């Protein structure tokens, strides 16, 4: 479950700030355009998205 | 900045009525666009100055 | 310069004497200070164009 009490918590909460907003800006170019689809891109969003569910199960949300 | 925005917007439609009836209203859709510079183009050219001065 | 001086002496002291006695004579001391300087202290800066034009 999530907490908010102590440092420790305080790192872990911070991470999954920085992850998530790494991931944000790529899923809206998955669908504004065809500009950026390329196959070398979607693995970038891959592995973006990957390290996100890592720093979730971190946190312990 | 680096990125810049763009909005959308949907149509509507017509319709028709007789004497009594009402009026329907109908809703509209939004989204966005995005975009965004990262890489620089340049070109450049060294000299000497023994070279400039001859 | 790098340097500073400033001097330092002593005190004299009392004694006691009786007829057909000779008198004693004390020296007094010296000594000096120095102060140096050496070490340069800063902070600093930097920042790229491509950064600052956005």
């Amino acid at each position: 479950a999530i907490t908010t009490g102590t440092t420790e918590a305080q790192a872990l909460n911070m991470t999954m700030r920085d992850a998530v907003l790494k991931v944000a800006p790529g899923v809206q170019q998955l669908v504004q355009n065809s500009s950026q689809l390329t196959a070398a891109e979607i693995a970038i969003i891959q592995t973006n998205i990957t390290a996100l569910k890592a720093a979730f199960t971190a946190a312990g949300a | 900045s680096n990125q810049a925005r763009i909005d959308r917007m949907n149509t509507v439609t017509i319709k028709g009525r007789t004497p009594g009836q009402k009026l329907d209203r109908e809703s509209v859709k939004n989204d966005k666009l995005v975009i965004t510079v990262d890489t620089v183009t340049y070109a450049s050219t060294v000299m000497d100055w023994q070279d400039d001065w001859t």
